[PDB]
Formats: structure tokens, C-alpha cells, sequence
């Protein structure tokens, strides 16, 4: 009974990053141990003459990034463990993420390091120019 | 291919649409092509649904600079058998809103313990994932009828998590520095210890200079088995599974070739008491 939702090239950094108490910096230390990045996210297949920006509610890639579910690229909904916002809502959940694509292999460790300008709304480093 | 980690355990024929699932398989159909996904306008996300997901399947075998290891090896445990504590779960089935994972019933340990946890799971929400309660019923059999007034009796994990710190603190701060959870078939205690176990590196003591073995949510500090009142997690235990040590059939017939003084089996305190009985007789003998 159920539907299966992962591979299990994944088991090993879920299970570590769901037991974790910083699963932030689980998932880091876990990439800085040459672990493998989470894969079996939502990659889009767009036209790619998006504006850019980084968090949209249609997926917004330009040529230079790749458009991936939101959800696929949060480490709290991979692992379905408590967000570190007060209220528990996602960020990412119910959007589309604009990934660069040069950093498109690990689109979860991306968003766990990176922050989205507040003004022009793209990746501080990879589209702000503010 | 596929996991059972993480298995959607909801009984909605349709998949979840492509902002919403947290991976490519989750998606639903509609939206797959060319082993990519499309955004379809006009199919909205659903902002209503409330799917189980299952926690079986769990695998500890990362290696991480800094991050001890769970699952330890038997001459390691035999070291630390001042610290071996016998743990078995006793799961019911969840039902009606969702099918296929089992959920903590009865936590038993080798110190007679049995701690009754109401069904709880872990369910998506369009927003986050919900930690409630969750619809269950026990397995069938006869030696499982022994559960069913459990099911009305159990306690919120927050209160069985803070009990079960409360417990190994009282019997293994003059014995140990640490647990060493001695298991039987570790994938449902694996599982289990989702609800009430934490990683990551090793701790000191806020109080003192031991290791930290528990962890408060409530304060963000970590305590050794001494200091560890009102703390609800444990941190860094260890474990290992006798059933991987070449023994063939079930727990009971293992243990009652070395021992005829332990009985009662499917309770799990009784199972739990029995794992540490034979891990004991396999190890010093
Ligand atoms: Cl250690
Ligand atoms: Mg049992
Ligand atoms: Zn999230
Ligand atoms: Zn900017
Ligand atoms: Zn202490
Ligand atoms: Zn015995």
C-alpha cells in the first residue's frame, strides 16, 4: 500500500538530515564530506525566456538558470521536519525556484545558502545588482 | 528504482502538482514529460490535503567528519555493555485516512518499562508537515489482542519522549556515559527513534565536562545523564542489531537456546528485556 516518493540514492543524507538537530548544517557537513547531492528533485522543462527571478509562481528561467518546484528544493520538505520559520510556513513550497545552472546539481543545498535580494528579487551573487 | 522511506501513505489516486511534491515521483502524472515536468496553467495546487508519509526505511550509514556513528560494532558494544539497554516497539497500523506505514504503540526497554504513545505521524500539509495524530488501528492476530485497549490509552510524544529521557537518565547516569540500544530487527526501532532521538556532533555538558547525551528543544542546550531533568530528546545514542549476528528464526527461539527465565513474548518490554538476555549470553559466553 502507498506510493513511493524517493530513490534510494537518497536514503542515506535523509535519514542523517532528519535525525539531525541542525539539519542545515547536516546537510552542509554532509556535502563538505563529499556526500552526494539530494537528487529526485522537480526539474522544469521551460522555455527558458523567464524574467530571472529567483522565487516566482510560474517557472521564471532565464538561459542562464534552471527552473525547479519549490518544494523539491527545500532541505524541510525533503526530510518533512520542522521549518525555522516561527509560524512553520515554507519559503519555496507552492513556488517555482529559479537555480543557476552552473550550481543546478544540487538545487537544495543552493537555497540553503543563498538569499534572495528583497529588492530586485534575484540570487544576491547570481543576478542582483543592487 | 524505489524506497519505502518516505512512501506517501494517503489514499488520493491523484499525484501532487509540481511546486507542491517534494520530489520528482510525488508529481502527478499530468505534469511529467520527457522525464522533466511542465507547469500547466490552469491546474491549480491543492491547498487542502493532508498526506501521511511513512518513516520506515530510515539508513544510518553516513560518514560524516565529526558525527559519530549510531550503529556501532559488536566488539564496540561489548566495551560498553555497562550502557546496553534493550528496546523493542510494539506498532500499530494506520487506517482510514491512509494505508501502508505503522506508527509507535508500545515502547518497551530491558528495564521493564512500557510506555503507551498515542498513533502519531508525520503528515504533509500544502504548507509544512503536521506532527498529529493520525487515525490507527492494531494488527490483527491473537497475540496482538494485548494492544487493543492500548489504543486508548496512550500519551502525547511529548510527555513519552520526556519519560523515556527521564527513564535512561535514572538508570544509566552511574553506569555509562552513553546507550547502547540493544535491537532486534532494527527497522521499526529505527523508526521509533525518529520520535525522540536527535544527532549530530558531539556535546559536551552545559553543567559539567561529560558528554552530552540529552537535548532540549525547549532551550537549545544539551546535558549529560546527570542534568538532564525536563530534557525531552535523546542525543548521539548508539545501537546495534543482534538479529544481524548470523542467528536464524525469531527473537524468542534464539533466546530460549541460552536462557529459561525470560518469556512473554510480543510485549515490548518482554521482547526488548529478551534482545539484551541474548545479546549478553551471544557476546560472554
Ligand atoms: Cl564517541
Ligand atoms: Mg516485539
Ligand atoms: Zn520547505
Ligand atoms: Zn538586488
Ligand atoms: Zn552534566
Ligand atoms: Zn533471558
Amino acid at each position: 500500500a502507498g506510493n513511493a516518493t524517493e530513490v534510494p540514492a537518497n536514503s542515506t543524507v535523509l535519514s542523517f538530515c532528519a535525525f539531525a538537530v541542525d539539519a542545515a548544517k547536516a546537510y552542509k557537513d554532509y556535502l563538505a564530506s563529499g556526500g552526494q547531492p539530494i537528487t529526485n528533485c522537480v526539474k522544469m522543462l521551460c522555455t527558458h525566456t523567464g524574467t530571472g527571478q529567483a522565487i516566482t509562481v510560474t517557472p521564471e528561467a532565464n538561459m542562464d538558470q534552471e527552473s525547479f518546484g519549490g518544494a523539491s528544493c527545500c532541505l524541510y520538505c525533503r526530510c518533512h521536519i520542522d521549518h525555522p520559520n516561527p509560524k512553520g510556513f515554507c519559503d519555496l513550497k507552492g513556488k517555482y525556484v529559479q537555480i543557476p545552472t552552473t550550481c543546478a546539481n544540487d538545487p537544495v543545498g543552493f537555497t540553503l545558502k543563498n538569499t534572495v535580494c528583497t529588492v530586485c528579487g534575484m540570487w544576491k551573487g547570481y543576478g542582483c545588482s543592487c | 528504482n524505489v524506497t519505502g522511506l518516505f512512501k506517501d501513505c494517503s489514499k488520493v489516486i491523484t499525484g501532487l502538482h509540481p511546486t507542491q511534491a517534494p520530489t520528482h515521483l510525488s508529481v502527478d502524472t499530468k505534469f511529467k514529460t520527457e522525464g522533466l515536468c511542465v507547469d500547466i496553467p490552469g491546474i491549480p495546487k491543492d491547498m487542502t490535503y493532508r498526506r501521511l508519509i511513512s518513516m520506515m526505511g530510515f539508513k544510518m550509514n553516513y560518514q560524516v567528519n565529526g558525527y559519530p556513528n549510531m550503529f556501532i560494532t559488536r566488539e564496540e558494544a561489548i566495551r560498553h555493555v555497562r550502557a546496553w539497554i534493550g528496546f523493542d516497539v510494539e506498532g500499530c497500523h494506520a487506517t482510514r485516512e491512509a494505508v501502508g506505514t505503522n506508527l509507535p504503540l508500545q515502547l518497551g526497554f530491558s528495564t521493564g518499562v512500557n510506555l503507551v504513545a498515542v498513533p502519531t505521524g508525520y503528515v504533509d500539509t500544502p504548507n509544512n508537515t503536521d506532527f498529529s495524530r493520525v487515525s490507527a488501528k492494531p494488527p490483527p492476530g491473537d497475540q496482538f489482542k494485548h494492544l487493543i485497549p492500548l489504543m486508548y490509552k496512550g500519551l502525547p510524544w511529548n510527555v513519552v519522549r520526556i519519560k523515556i529521557v527521564q527513564m535512561l537518565s535514572d538508570t544509566l547516569k552511574n553506569l555509562s556515559d552513553r546507550v547502547v540500544f540493544v535491537l532486534w530487527a532494527h527497522g521499526f526501532q529505527l523508526t521509533s527513534m525518529k520520535y525522540f532521538v536527535k544527532i549530530g556532533p558531539e556535546r559536551t555538558c552545559c553543567l559539567c565536562d561529560r558528554r552530552a547525551t540529552c537535548f532540549s528543544t525547549a532551550s537549545d542546550t544539551y546535558a549529560c545523564w546527570h542534568h538532564s531533568i525536563g530534557f525531552d530528546y535523546v542525543y548521539n545514542p548508539f545501537m546495534i542489531d543482534v538479529q544481524q549476528w548470523g542467528f536464524t528464526g525469531n527473537l524468542q527461539s534464539n533466546h530460549d537456546l541460552y536462557c529459561q527465565v525470560h518469556g512473554n513474548a510480543h510485549v515490548a518490554s518482554c521482547d526488548a528485556i529478551m534482545t539484551r538476555c541474548l545479546a549478553v549470553h551471544e557476546c560472554f559466553v
